[PDB]
């Protein structure tokens, strides 16, 4: 059928379709071209997704779920997860060392969801939005991820797609999608573009060389836990503290109070992008008492200035990685809802010595637009011509070797897909196994890098220590996802080396159950 | 793959513009999307030929034609590069032949050659066991063979591999190198019996009865080993083989034997010994495939598996030149001049 492009955002999602040589961004049942990444369960047992879910947040906060994009592919322990918990009204519980969501689904029946299942529901709503417009069922999608998403976050997004009953034909990096939206109609030849992508919860900077349908990522750098959500948290925390200073009342107890403040903080932040102060008014805020405060643009900026200034570091990083001057940048492309913030536009403009950003780029829709184009290409039946993406892996991949050493195999900014092989050996006589610990990061010791996964390699034949020649191969596919394989390079019996997948990610049996659970609401 | 096609089309457009770095990236992307993409292999060959890399151009045209034997553009291209590659490969053999004659031109009053040849012998045992993962140092190997004393805190297996190699080389140099007549299966078994004799005296000097793997290579079923070894030794003693350049003869002898992999173990050690028997019978010094070349060695063997043995022949040729260069450098005499 029709392959759709879905921007699966932290706060909002957007679906587009490529038909008759152009992109249509599809309005949902409420006429909105962007859909809140929200799900909710009513006391009656009705599953709400999108606007309906977000609009009952303040009356049912404990059983309203959002921010799933900042939970997928992370540990329970993650300081970033613990930060968000303080501002999330729903129970986040540790299950297999990962943050699961526990909600009352109705009739005093509690269900515990993987963050992948929440994102699956959001993807289901975006699919339903497309199906309503197309008047035919949608089975295939291109889904976007932040460029700086690690292996686990990418796989979790694919898994969310699978659970939503979608064939995810391709995971596309959000800034690369944005570059396609900018570059498709342009026939200007070779250009260097800086895509600055500050969305609801993730920040990416990608430097691309675009050239008459070729989209070449030169360098990428970002932060998968920096965006609109963090700016809202800073303002919420400010006003929760101000309330305790004024009244003595700690409002962190009342979830309805905290989430009422969240809703009004979002409205205020949006207002402050076109005016210099916003009134925050809440009736029956805490213990039947009213809230009334002014937020100035200056105060909003002060509360977030460290975070705003921090967005310049990845811009500096991609220029350094690419060995390009500021003057080599032909276009600055601002995408993600948070690039509407005047101070963000000002910091980028001043970094590039007064250079204005590209005109006619809707920062809320550009990522979905690009996803829709790539969906059209992979559909194979949309006459899209010779569009070629040459994307890169965002993180250096390595294997832990004796002494907790980061043995680097694939450097950051390597074009994907890619393959790297290296021969390793045993640390003791007749060692029958490798515990292959794959790390993401730059540090020479793995303790200072991020564990991608643990892979059990079995069937190493008996031999003295350091004698076996076990080739370990890293393959990064076109989705940016790692496969680990191994081969004895020596003479051996017919029984090849076996690698068992990491046991700490969702198995096919777990995904099958989550798929079957999701199908019931079809 | 429509994706692969798009990448090749863009590769050709960027090449036309003179954006050769981008063209190369796009060719490589096309061949990642479809490794057996015949149009992409052929056009990437043209790209190599434009950069005056005739061997790589010909490699790609030949690879294309193994997939699609009647491919018009690949046939025309291969027909052009075939004689050019023969000229290039033969020129390298001529350079190697000159350097062999340079080694033989060393005066018999040269003091350095005697000691260098002795050192090189122990270097040969080090490299042939080390390339297979043996952890013994050159000094440890010298100690094992000169003294016969066991090195402490090292496996019996690794030491028994070295003792076996010493026994095998002594047998070859004293019985086979100077012997008149055909090289038989029985001769190869006698070499293997010494190679593996101290590690595995049960398997030493007999063909495997089980299926083995050799890295990525799947050798014949054990029941087919005798017949393939008979066909191998027929080729070894053929006038066709005798008419090859000794480097090509020795390289093909090595490859043909490890392809069969007739033994449970020691196929590489035995094949490298046979390679050097052939070179030494042809009047060449024995050559070394260095421990550090392990990864390159496996790559060109895999290239041979995939249907082009020439990268392996060229690899063995370069090992031969390196051996000759090292021998000539090590035996250089530095002249004393009168001020005048
Ligand atoms: P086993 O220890 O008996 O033999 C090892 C030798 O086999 C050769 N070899 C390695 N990899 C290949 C491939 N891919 N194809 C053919 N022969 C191969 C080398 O000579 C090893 O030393
Ligand atoms: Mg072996």
């Amino acid at each position: 059928g029709t392959v759709v492009g879905i921007d699966l955002g932290t706060t909002y999602s957007c679906v587009g379709v490529f038909k008759n040589g152009r992109v249509e961004i599809i309005a949902n049942d409420q006429g909105n071209r962007i859909t809140p990444s929200y799900v909710a369960f009513t006391p009656e047992g009705e599953r709400l997704i999108g606007d309906a879910a977000k609009n009952q947040l303040t009356s049912n906060p404990e059983n309203t779920v959002f921010d799933a994009k900042r939970l997928i592919g992370r540990t329970w322990n993650d300081p970033s997860v613990q930060q968000d918990i303080k501002f999330l009204p729903f129970k986040v519980v540790e299950k297999k060392t990962k943050p699961y969501i526990q909600v009352d689904i109705g009739g005093g029946q509690t269900k515990t969801f993987a963050p992948e299942e929440i994102s699956a529901m959001v993807l289901t709503k975006m699919k339903e939005t497309a199906e309503a417009y197309l008047g035919k069922k949608v089975t295939h999608a291109v889904v976007t991820v932040p460029a700086y998403f690690n292996d686990a976050q990418r796989q979790a997004t694919k898994d969310a797609g699978t659970i939503a009953g979608l064939n995810v034909m391709r995971i596309i990096n959000e800034p690369t999608a944005a570059a396609i939206a900018y570059g498709l109609d342009k026939r200007e030849g070779e250009k260097n573009i800086l895509v600055f992508d500050l969305g609801g919860g993730a920040f990416d900077v990608s430097l691309l060389t675009i050239d008459n349908g070729v989209f070449e990522v030169v360098a990428t750098n970002g932060d998968t836990h920096l965006g609109g959500e963090d700016f809202d948290q800073r303002v919420m925390e400010h006003f929760i503290k101000l309330y305790k200073k004024k009244t003595g009342k700690d409002v962190r107890k009342d979830n309805r109070a905290v989430q009422k403040l969240r809703r009004e903080v979002e409205k205020a932040k949006r207002a402050l992008s076109s005016q210099h102060q916003a009134r925050i008014e809440i009736e029956s805020f805490f213990e039947g008492e009213d809230f009334s405060e002014t937020l100035t643009r200056a105060k909003f900026e002060e509360l977030n200035m460290d975070l705003f200034r921090s967005t310049m570091k990845p811009v500096q990083k991609v220029l350094e990685d690419s060995d390009l001057k500021k003057s080599d940048i032909d276009e600055i492309v601002l995408v993600g809802g948070s690039t509407r913030i005047p101070k963000i536009q000002q910091l980028v403009k001043e970094f590039f010595n007064g250079k204005e950003p590209s005109r006619g780029i809707n920062p809320d829709e550009a990522v979905a637009y690009g996803a829709a184009v790539q969906a059209g290409v992979l559909s194979g039946d949309q006459d899209t011509g010779d569009l070629v993406l040459l994307d890169v892996c965002p993180l250096t991949l390595g294997i832990e070797t004796v002494g907790g050493v980061m043995t680097k195999l694939i450097p950051r900014n390597t074009v994907v897909p890619t393959k790297k092989s290296q021969i390793f050996s045993t640390a003791s006589d007749n060692q029958p196994t490798f515990t292959i610990k794959v790390y993401e990061g730059e540090r020479p010791l793995t303790k200072d890098n991020h564990l991608l996964g643990t892979f059990d390699l079995t069937g190493i034949p008996p031999a003295p220590r350091g004698v076996p020649q076990i080739e370990v191969t890293f393959e990064i596919d076109v989705n940016g996802i790692l496969r680990v394989t191994a081969e004895d390079k020596g003479t051996g019996n017919k029984n090849k080396i076996t690698i068992t997948n990491d046991q700490n990610r969702l198995t096919p049996e777990e995904i099958e159950r989550m798929v079957n659970d999701a199908e019931k609401f079809a | 793959s429509l994706e692969a096609r798009a990448a090749l089309n863009q590769a050709l457009e960027m090449k036309r513009q003179g954006k050769r770095e981008k063209a190369q990236k796009l060719f490589m992307h096309a061949l990642k999307m479809d490794p057996d993409f015949v149009d992409a292999l052929t056009e990437f060959g043209i790209f190599s030929e434009e950069d005056k890399d005739i061997i790589q151009a010909d490699y790609l045209y030949t690879r294309a034609l193994t997939i699609s034997p009647y491919h018009e553009k690949a046939l025309v291209n291969r027909d052009r590069t075939l004689p050019l590659v023969e000229e290039i490969d033969q020129r390298y053999f001529s350079i190697i032949d000159s350097k062999v004659k340079k080694v033989m031109s060393i005066p018999k009053g040269n003091s350095a050659l005697r000691r260098v040849m002795e050192e090189t012998y122990y270097h040969h045992i080090y490299h042939t066991v080390a390339i297979e993962g043996n952890t013994l140092t050159l000094s440890e190997i010298r100690h094992i063979l000169e003294t016969r004393y066991a090195v402490p805190g090292k496996s019996d297996e690794e030491q028994n591999e070295v003792i076996g190699m010493h026994a095998a080389m002594k047998y070859i140099n004293t019985t086979l190198v100077s012997r008149i007549g055909s090289v038989t299966i029985s001769d190869v078994l006698e070499i293997h019996r010494r190679v593996l004799g101290y590690v595995d005296p049960v398997e030493a000097g007999r063909f495997r009865t089980t299926q083995v793997l050799v890295g990525h290579h799947i050798p014949p079923h054990p029941q087919d080993v005798e017949k393939q070894m008979q066909e191998f030794v027929q080729w070894l003693n053929s006038e066709e083989a005798m008419n090859l350049h000794p480097v090509e003869f020795a390289a093909l002898a090595h490859y043909k034997l490890v392809y069969i992999a007739p033994f449970i173990d020691g196929n590489g050690r035995t094949s490298r010994l046979l390679m050097n028997l052939i070179l030494m019978q042809a009047g060449y010094p024995p050559i070394t495939i260095r421990k550090e070349q392990r990864s390159d060695y496996y790559h060109v063997l895999e290239a041979a598996n995939e249907g082009d043995v020439r990268p392996f022949i060229r690899f063995i040729a370069k090992c031969t030149e390196t051996t000759l260069d090292t021998l000539l450098f090590a035996t250089t005499e530095y002249s004393v001049a009168l001020p005048e």
